């Protein structure tokens, strides 16, 4: 019907970067929208991701509703990208990686000038997450983009469901958890000083992480440490004094291993994102745990040395005996441990307190944002 | 305005100009073309890969006999720019270091000189196969080789006739940059009946050395060395601490074989030469070998390593006997044999020692000739 | 040439590329995918991500291109490269981590009469399905999706042949293997819009892990370091002259078990195996560390030990007497007797637990070799 | 001049951009392929990788561009860019890893009676079968297949240079390795209709001698310690201790060996060859190290009325010297002689065959590189 | 309308894209340009990279560009595309290292007039001066020059516009922190040729770097291996019935030292600085070492501390007479009167470099404070 002659018509007068525009200076009104499909990889310490999102782009040219022989035949269109009008997207927080095959992708005409097109688009950005978003209470990532292009005297965007998320397409290869999301529609104008307002298109983000693994990576090996240095605490009583020595190997065993763990996770949080709490209580804890247990062996340490003719000779034979033995006698006295014994319920309680002060001090923060 | 739009309309360039057809005035020998290499900056030298990443100003004149002008071109103006597609350009060719194509140094604005003659001449981001081999690390560190020129044509379509250096050194260079001679030539080959195209030979004769290995280098050596040599002071001083002196042989030893293996690592980075290499093995070795010979000679010794009359006669029987035994200890003992054995360490601290350093200055008295 | 020139200038002519094959409003462009992975390249457990060789056998119909003598008459079926044609945008769903490869501008053969294949020869990167339970000797079905991007089946439809395994042509130089795989087909409506959308193939791949390499190193040094331990108790009961000895050991010990565990983390972190995999090294592993711990803390554990002239003769002997009870006493203090139960103690433990860990072990032994 | 317009306007009359260099279906034009390789950057012997660098010089007869008078008799030799023809394409069916880099649509040779020379140097992507392979001293075996990628040779045909072109033609001289040669056959796969690739072979050889040298080192270092350690014993017995750190110490030490190689195969592994047995030379001294700790182990034990106090001396002290001298018949040193020469055979046993194997690994599978 | 096509279609006819609207032998381009930085995303520390963005702002004038009533009439400044304008090629001299990230294809500035600029959120990577005596503490100013790049002075013209502070955006989650930012004009002929090269925007950017959480870390281990050493030193006297323990704590030190030099030239390298610094931790921890050579070698010091029935009770007491005055010859030696004078000797010694250490650093921190 008219096929041919319709469409050979209006690309007479069809022009590609005009704008339907009754005029030049009140703007169309489109509409647009984001459903996330894959967030890619979350780089915290660096504060970037990468995200597979749905570019629902929608706007109005009635340059072309139709009669007879093209509303009527099909009510639906689909003609090419790079045939006409098209904005340029990006996240002014976040885009940080040119758009990937996001454009240059059939569009979809109604007619009456409805228009539509959705499409994928894998790119950088760079959300919140520095030295915070660790903790229990989560950041919100607020990442709003438009169009790159023109200024809102021209072009004004629609938007979405600030309310309802999030995990449509979360990706599974989270360690993290998001629980809210919002999005909000709004206008050009900050604290720099910026007029000629172009909107814009607000993403807030609030996710939890922390699904841990590691965790007991982190718990075992200090446990473990506490352990080993109760080992070091109570095998002092009973010890011998060859046990010094003894004593000693451990606490270069002992932190031969604290440091190896101490360089380990530091390296972790460089390499994704930062937070400082959970972060002050290891080092600092296992700082502690140093400190005393050198500090055991000042303890044992200390102290100065436990670390007839027939009857001329009977005489100094008889001194032999009472003397040496007052002599061996003195390291009796001397070593008596009243301060070793003791030294293991000084640290027990103080070991006690370090333990309880950390993980209770976890069982809150942990029970509070329970 | 002298009749210019006009004039460049007369002309055509891609229409008067043809693009398909060489201005070579028609068949005769060429149109004479001359390359001017400057390097602008080194960034990335490997040295196990024999690869070096480069920029160069690509300095480039030649002929457009078709360019000549007269008044509202050459007059108006006896210099003019044009575009890359009003233009013929070659592909230059960076023959054995070019494997890696040239970036931004295709195609881009280029001077246009009042009656033909044209100028082309901006930035080469590249990536070079210089002469490496396992010897650029001798202490000449060689001389690097580089070709340029116009490839695709021949010595009857192509002529190519012919700066230092340090003009854009890259100061962040472990290197140093001596020196660098130009001479262009021609050449016929192998596979080829025929004479043909010229090119720019750049030699680059370098050499390198951070004077930050010497720092941490030397640094271990002189440690360890003291090792094996207070391991030795300290079997006098007291030998009897057994089990401690042993330990710090376990302790030196596993320290001076990871040393020696961060050595090749840094040495896959880069191929090493064979001088330097064997002073350190052949030497910590050396030690090594006392250092097991430190251990039997250190503990190899087996020790050192009338009633009433009757009765205490058979203790002071018992008593000089034992002292038979107890002295078979001291026997083991060997204090006359003391001033020698660290003596004879020293000698042999002294042979090795100087013998490195004796091989430092044999080929340090040489180089200063 | 038989029409030559005449052929070749009326069919540029009479012919535009741009348009899609639509005949009338019925079967929409019918188009049926055929994908045989020639080969596989390299995958990525840390980044479920592959890159492989696929032939995309693209079949449909331009009943416009049927012929005469002046088409068919020049040459039968020929050669005609793409340009021509209305090409679907294909899409991996949850795939399609990017674009084809070398897809665009190849060739396709038309016969007389019209009919159509484009049969590349694709490569490309692939985004699919690990999860923690892919590493499994029991593996995952890696889900992949494949159809028409954006048009349902109203506008055009994407369709099936076809079922084939996956080991077919499964890449030779994987360290690993399958077990299966198989595609059906499927048309996803959607409860957005009250529609007919496009079509779908679905993929499932069913392959099972681990080149036996690995496995050997690993758990020969943890029978090995058995043996260590076994003396560690044995030394022990049969002297206790060398308990620092073993302190040397216990430190030396539990720093490879370390060592271990750094290695099979990044390898974690670097490759999803299904997490409840670790905790078999987990208890295992870890008891090597409550054994020491206790065996060596216990090791230590004990207070102690770990006329006239006639009566100056019994004086003297009275003192060599007293000092016997005593000998007696720190000897009493260290008794062979109970040595040999813990010995025995915890050996029949370890032969417990030792059984227990040949429990999961022969278990999803009992699933694998199947 | 020499009707230049004439001819220059002829062949633009005549020419065909878009098509194949033939009249209809014989034969086609019999184009000529040999390749003068430039040199080799990398060969990535781990993952079978290839990216090296050659001249593509392609030559066949163009009827189509036989000139006349001026640009024949003129200048019987011409450049003229390609674009205008039927170029190559070529995939490595293994290999073409990845692009081309200066190797298509670079000017060419056009000769008189048309004959045409394309002289291009280029770097491209492979990969090939040198599998784990390619460290035995035997060495191997590779299949290098080029041709185009949706031509099937019916519409021309391949011919190659020589068969002798070696592969030392232009063997890297930077090679720590080595050049046995490369052939080159011709192949059309009956699978297909299509004639398609042609296959080269790798007899490569890979003796870079610089590090092995050194690793010898260890394998005899080693066994110094060794030795050493089973000399120490009957040396000074009391050992006891000092023993255990010995090993300590040579234990984690083979371990550590076992930390770099897995690290350095990493770029670069096969054939555990080497590995396997010093593997077993590795299991060697770590067992017989345990053995012999067995071996001390061992000692079940170690590890007038004047007269009436005379009397009373007497046997105090000669009574418990036989005891204490029980223990010396308990701990006496046959041992530490025979075993220490057991250690004698075990360990100059055990030398001399990885000594053999390694005598036989580079004298025996030598050889057949042909 | 109002000469709709005609003003619209005169405006493209009489337009080119070949010429540049070059004034008369003149002044050159009158090129406008200053800043507008608000984002540094990523920059390295190891290398010296910046990727940032800058709104290049541009500002220039074209008499040609004067109109009527039928182009400033209309709609006063309109804004057009990119493409119609001749661009310069901007780049960083030293630097130019990335491709600019969005500059194509925009929108620009007109007015009915003249008056044009645009504003291009220009992203992209840099390279400039820092060098090994960037990050000190009395720091370094990044030179950072930019123009126009093969056109001189007699051409073509830019000129620096404003004054605005570094710290304008600085990076508020650096590690770090600026001072100042300067950037004055200037044009550059060379001594080389007798023209006028071309003119450039020269800034520098004052800032001095590391945030402190390294620092608490790196004083740490140093605190408290001093406190070893410093034991090292006091045992002794306390203790030296354990020389070999005190021993063992130096290869203890030393190796876990050693080992902590490892990281620092992973991580130095990794992110490069001025050596000048190392040389504080390097004679104050071979400080260690030099003081445990000394103070052992001291500790050894030593060579070897390090009637006649009555005649034979006599022969008795007189073997016990021999010898007693002879031991009290080796415990002559250890007198622990120069092992008190040792711990001081070094007490005050440790206590001076120890302040010594905490001497550069707070006086180089006067000096940077400053």
């Amino acid at each position: 019907n008219e096929e041919g002659r319709l469409i050979e018509k209006l690309l007479g007068d069809y022009d590609k970067r005009i704008k339907p525009a009754k005029t030049l200076d009140h703007v169309i009104d489109v509409t647009l929208k984001l459903t996330l499909t894959n967030l890619i990889s979350l780089n915290e310490k660096e504060e970037a991701l990468t995200t597979n999102v749905w570019i629902e782009i929608q706007w109005n040219d009635y340059r072309l509703s139709w009669n007879t022989s093209e509303y009527e035949g099909i009510d639906l269109v689909r003609i090419p990208s790079e045939l006409l009008w098209l904005p340029d997207v990006v996240l002014e927080n976040n885009v940080d990686g040119q758009f990937e095959v996001a454009y240059y992708a059939n569009v979809l005409v109604y007619n009456d000038g409805s228009m539509y097109w959705l499409p994928p688009a894998i790119y950088r950005s760079t959300c919140p997450i520095a030295v915070t978003y660790f903790p229990f209470d989560w950041q919100n990532c607020s990442l709003v983009f438009r169009s790159q292009t023109y200024n809102a005297h021209e072009v004004n965007l629609q938007l979405s469901a600030e309310e309802g998320i999030d995990p449509e397409d979360f990706t599974e290869n989270g360690e993290w958890t998001i629980r809210h999301r919002p999005a909000k529609k709004n206008y050009n104008w900050q604290l720099t000083k910026d007029d000629i307002d172009f909107q814009e298109i607000i993403f807030f983000l609030i996710i939890q992480r922390k699904p841990l693994f590691y965790i007991i990576n982190i718990i075992a090996p200090c446990v473990l440490i506490s352990s080993l240095v109760v080992l070091v605490y109570f095998l002092p009583a009973q010890a011998g004094g060859q046990k010094c020595t003894l004593s000693i190997s451990v606490l270069l065993a002992q932190t031969i291993f604290l440091f190896l763990i101490a360089q380990k996770v530091p390296e972790t949080s460089l390499n994704v994102p930062l937070i400082g709490k959970y972060l002050i209580f290891v080092m600092f804890v296992s700082l502690v745990i140093v400190t005393n247990c050198v500090i055991v062996l000042n303890v044992s340490l200390r102290t100065p040395n436990t670390h007839s003719c027939v009857e001329a000779c009977n005489f100094i034979a008889k001194s032999t005996k009472e003397q040496n033995d007052s002599g061996s006698e003195n390291e009796n006295w001397v070593l008596i441990g009243k301060v070793i014994d003791k030294a293991c319920f000084w640290i027990a309680l103080l070991l006690f307190s370090l333990g309880t002060l950390a993980i209770f001090l976890t069982g809150h923060l942990n029970q509070v944002p329970e | 305005v002298n009749e210019e739009e006009r004039l460049i309309n007369d002309l055509l360039i891609v229409n008067k100009y043809n693009k398909h057809v060489r201005p070579v005035k028609h068949n005769n020998e060429v149109v004479n073309i001359a390359l001017s290499l400057t390097l602008s900056n080194l960034i990335s030298l490997k040295e196990t890969d024999e690869t070096l990443t480069t920029n160069v100003w690509m300095d480039h004149a030649w002929y457009d006999h078709r360019l000549t002008w007269n008044a509202s071109e050459y007059s108006d103006i006896s210099i003019l720019r044009l575009r890359p597609e009003l233009i013929w350009i070659p592909d230059i060719v960076l023959q054995n270091n070019n494997d890696g194509q040239y970036n931004v140094a295709y195609f881009c604005n280029v001077l246009v000189r009042p009656n033909g003659y044209v100028t082309w001449l901006p930035p080469a981001i590249f990536r070079s196969s210089c002469p490496i081999n396992v010897l650029y690390f001798p202490f000449d560190w060689q001389n690097c080789s580089l070709k340029f020129t116009a490839l695709n044509y021949n010595a009857n379509e192509i002529s190519m006739d012919l700066i230092i250096d340090p003009e854009a050194f890259t100061e962040n260079g472990e290197w140093e940059i001596i020196h660098k001679p130009a001479k262009k030539n021609i050449y016929g080959d192998k596979f080829p009946n025929g004479t043909n195209y010229q090119d720019v030979t750049f030699y680059l004769i370098i050499r390198r050395k951070p004077l930050f290995y010497v720092i941490n280098f030397i640094t271990p050596c002189v440690l360890i060395s003291f090792l094996a040599a207070l391991a030795f002071y300290l079997p006098a001083e007291s030998g009897e601490k057994m089990s401690t002196a042993i330990c710090v042989l376990l302790a030196q030893a596993v320290f001076l074989l990871l040393t020696s293996q961060r050595l090749p690592e840094t040495a896959l980075a880069v191929p090493l030469i064979g001088k330097y290499l064997m002073f350190i093995m052949s030497l910590v070795t050396g030690v090594v070998v006392n250092c097991g010979i430190v251990l039997n000679f250190h503990f190899r010794t087996p020790s050192t390593h009338s009633g009433i009359d009757s009765t205490n006669y058979i203790v002071k029987q018992i008593k000089e006997k034992n002292a038979y035994d107890e002295e078979v200890g001291n026997w083991n003992l060997v204090g006359q044999t003391i001033d020698r054995l660290s003596m004879f360490i020293i000698t042999p601290v002294m042979v090795l020692g100087t013998i490195f350093i004796f091989v430092m200055g044999n080929f340090n008295r040489p180089p200063a000739k | 040439s038989e029409h030559e020139t005449r052929l070749v200038a009326n069919l540029l002519e009479n012919y535009n590329k741009v348009i899609r094959p639509v005949e009338h409003h019925t079967h929409f462009v019918d188009i049926t995918v055929g994908l045989q992975l020639i080969q596989l390249i390299n995958v990525d457990e840390v980044n479920q991500i592959v890159e492989t060789n696929v032939r995309l056998r693209q079949q449909w119909i331009d009943v416009r291109l049927r012929w005469n003598p002046a088409d068919y008459g020049g040459i039968k079926k020929i050669r005609l490269p793409s340009d021509d044609v209305w090409l679907p945008d294909l899409v991996l769903y949850n795939n399609a981590d990017g674009d084809f490869a070398i897809v665009h501008m190849t060739k396709l053969l038309l016969d007389y009469t019209g009919k159509i294949m484009w049969t590349p020869p694709a490569i490309f990167k692939s985004y699919c399905e690990i999860i923690v339970t892919h590493f499994p000797f029991d593996q995952q079905n890696c889900t992949m999706k494949l159809g028409i991007w954006t048009y349902d089946g109203t506008k055009v439809s994407i369709s099936p042949e076809s079922d084939r395994p996956d080991l077919s042509t499964f890449m030779e130089s994987g360290e690993w293997v399958m077990k299966d795989y198989r595609g059906w087909k499927h048309w996803v409506y959607y409860t957005c819009c009250p529609d007919t959308p496009y079509l779908d193939i679905t993929y499932h791949f069913i392959m099972q892990r681990i080149p036996l390499y690995f496995v050997v190193n690993v758990i020969i040094p943890c029978l090995l370091f058995s043996f260590l331990t076994v003396l560690v108790f044995y030394l022990p009961t049969d002297s206790g002259e060398k308990m620092t000895l073993s302190i040397s050991v216990l430190l030396s010990l539990t720093v490879f078990l370390l060592v271990i565990v750094e290695l099979i983390p990044s390898t974690s972190s670097a490759v999803p195996l299904i997490g409840k995999y670790m905790l078999f090294t987990m208890i295992f592993v870890i008891s090597s560390i409550i054994v020491t711990v206790v065996v060596i803390n216990t090791h230590h554990r004990s207070p102690s030990t770990h006329s006239a002239i006639e009566g100056v003769k019994y004086i003297a002997e009275h003192m060599k007497s007293d000092e016997e009870s005593s000998n007696a006493a720190e000897e009493w203090k260290y008794v062979a007797m109970v040595i040999d139960h813990i010995l025995l103690c915890v050996f029949m433990l370890i032969c417990i637990i030792g059984t227990v860990s040949v429990f999961a072990g022969r278990l999803i032994e009992l699933s694998q070799e199947g | 001049s020499v009707m230049e317009d004439t001819l220059l306007s002829v062949l633009f009359e005549n020419y065909n951009p878009k098509v194949r260099p033939s009249q209809t279906v014989g034969d086609k034009v019999t184009v000529r392929v040999g390749l003068t390789l430039t040199s080799l950057l990398i060969l990535n012997e781990k993952n079978e990788e290839m990216t090296t660098s050659v001249f593509l010089n392609l030559a066949w007869t163009d009827y189509r561009l036989q000139w006349d008078p001026a640009a024949y008799e003129g200048i019987k030799d011409l450049s003229i860019p390609s674009d205008d023809v039927w170029q190559p394409d070529i995939v490595l069916m293994n290999n073409n890893d990845g692009s081309f880099e200066i190797t298509l649509h670079v000017n060419v040779l056009v000769q008189h009676t048309g004959a045409v020379s394309w002289h291009p140097s280029a770097i491209y992507r492979s990969s090939c079968t040198i599998k784990v392979m390619y460290f035995p001293f035997d060495w191997q075996n590779c299949t290098m297949v080029f041709k185009s990628y949706t031509y099937d040779t019916s519409e021309v045909i391949l011919q190659h240079a020589l068969d002798a072109m070696i592969n030392q033609d232009a063997f890297t001289e930077n090679g720590q390795w080595s050049i046995e040669h490369k052939p080159s056959r011709k192949n059309w796969r009956s699978d297909d209709p299509s004639y398609e690739d042609v296959t080269f072979y790798l007899i490569i050889q890979r003796k870079p001698l610089f590090y092995i040298v050194y690793t010898i080192v260890p394998c005899i270092l080693i066994s110094i310690l060794a030795i050493l350690v089973f000399y120490l014993p009957p040396d000074a017995g009391e050992k006891m201790s000092l023993s255990i750190s010995a090993l300590l110490a040579l234990t984690v030490f083979l371990l550590l060996l076992a930390d770099k190689v897995p690290e350095t195969s990493l770029s670069v592994p096969i054939i555990i060859s080497y590995l396997m047995f010093i593997m077993i030379l590795v299991a060697f001294s770590v067992i017989l190290s345990v053995v012999v700790l067995n071996l001390h182990h061992r000692s079940p034990n170690t590890h007038e009325a004047v007269e009436a106090i005379k009397y009373i001396a007497e046997q105090l002290e000669s009574a418990s010297e036989f005891d204490d001298l029980k223990k010396d018949w308990q701990y006496v040193a046959m041992v530490a002689d025979r075993l220490f020469l057991y250690i004698f055979i075990t360990m100059c046993s055990i030398g001399t065959f990885s000594i053999f194997l390694d005598a036989s690994h580079n004298v025996p599978p030598d050889n057949p590189f042909a």
